[PDB]
């Protein structure tokens, strides 16, 4: 029934940027947080950004602070991630996740209950 | 971890009672210093409940002799609201804090929709 899909991942050079998009079907998200997350193979999980349910609440790892931006769309229940200034440090799998969190807790995983499968992002110092 | 159990939504009969959930597993070190419930006014949670070393107390007028919290057993802080007014209809927020040794405080929250039934 539920699912979060995602998409927009490749491979970019340093100083490039991509839009990963997250479309959640089988039920209305509007009142759900969303995140963001990346893992390395071999590699812990870690919080990257997420965006709270009511007014325009975001939060940013400090790693990503002022490069990335989370946003929303409720009417397509679709959340975004625009990565900008991309450095090959960047390079992981970007997963979405959604949740019933408020103003808190949006960094600790346990806290989300449906996540997308990954998409693979590549950051290169070379062109293309 | 810690994480809250809240269900999605709730439903109660109007002019009757409902409880709202709010439920978590205790973990060793983690001591419970504050317990919310706030109701959500736009971009704005507003709190309703409060719950320290000083007691229980409501903090919005239109809730006064309406509110309880469960307080038996370590991990069930659910909400019961009686006398379902229409316009309790709303996004309700279940907030603890816990303190562990080291005095760093962690905080969790988690929203229901209460519904009211005619």
């Amino acid at each position: 029934q539920v699912q979060l899909v995602e998409s927009g991942g490749g491979l970019v050079q340093a100083g490039g940027s991509l839009r990963l998009s997250c479309a959640a079907s089988g039920r209305t998200f509007s009142s759900y947080g969303m995140g963001w997350f990346r893992q390395a193979p071999g590699k812990e999980r870690e919080f990257v950004a997420a965006i709270g349910p009511f007014g325009y609440e975001t939060y940013y790892a400090d790693s990503v602070k002022g490069r990335f931006t989370i946003s929303r769309d409720n009417a397509k229940n679709t959340v975004y991630l625009q990565m900008n200034s991309l450095k090959p440090e960047d390079t992981a799998v970007y997963y979405c996740a959604a949740g019933r969190w408020n103003r808190y807790g949006f960094e600790d995983q346990d806290n989300f209950d449906y996540w997308g499968q990954g998409t693979q992002v590549t950051v290169s110092s070379a062109a293309a | 971890r810690p994480i809250l159990e809240v269900p999605e939504s709730v439903t109660g009969p109007w002019k009757g009672d409902v409880n709202l959930p709010c439920t978590y597993d205790p973990l060793q070190g983690y001591t419970q210093v504050l317990v919310k419930w706030l109701v959500q006014r736009g971009s704005d949670p507003v709190t309703i409940f409060l719950r320290d070393s000083s007691g229980d107390h409501i903090q919005q007028a239109k809730y006064q002799g309406r509110l309880h919290v469960s307080h038996k057993v370590p991990g069930d802080v659910s909400l019961q609201l009686s006398t379902l007014e229409m316009d309790d209809r709303s996004h309700y927020t279940c907030e603890v804090t816990w303190q562990t040794p080291d005095g760093n405080q962690v905080v969790r929250d988690k929203i229901t929709e209460l519904r009211v039934q005619k």
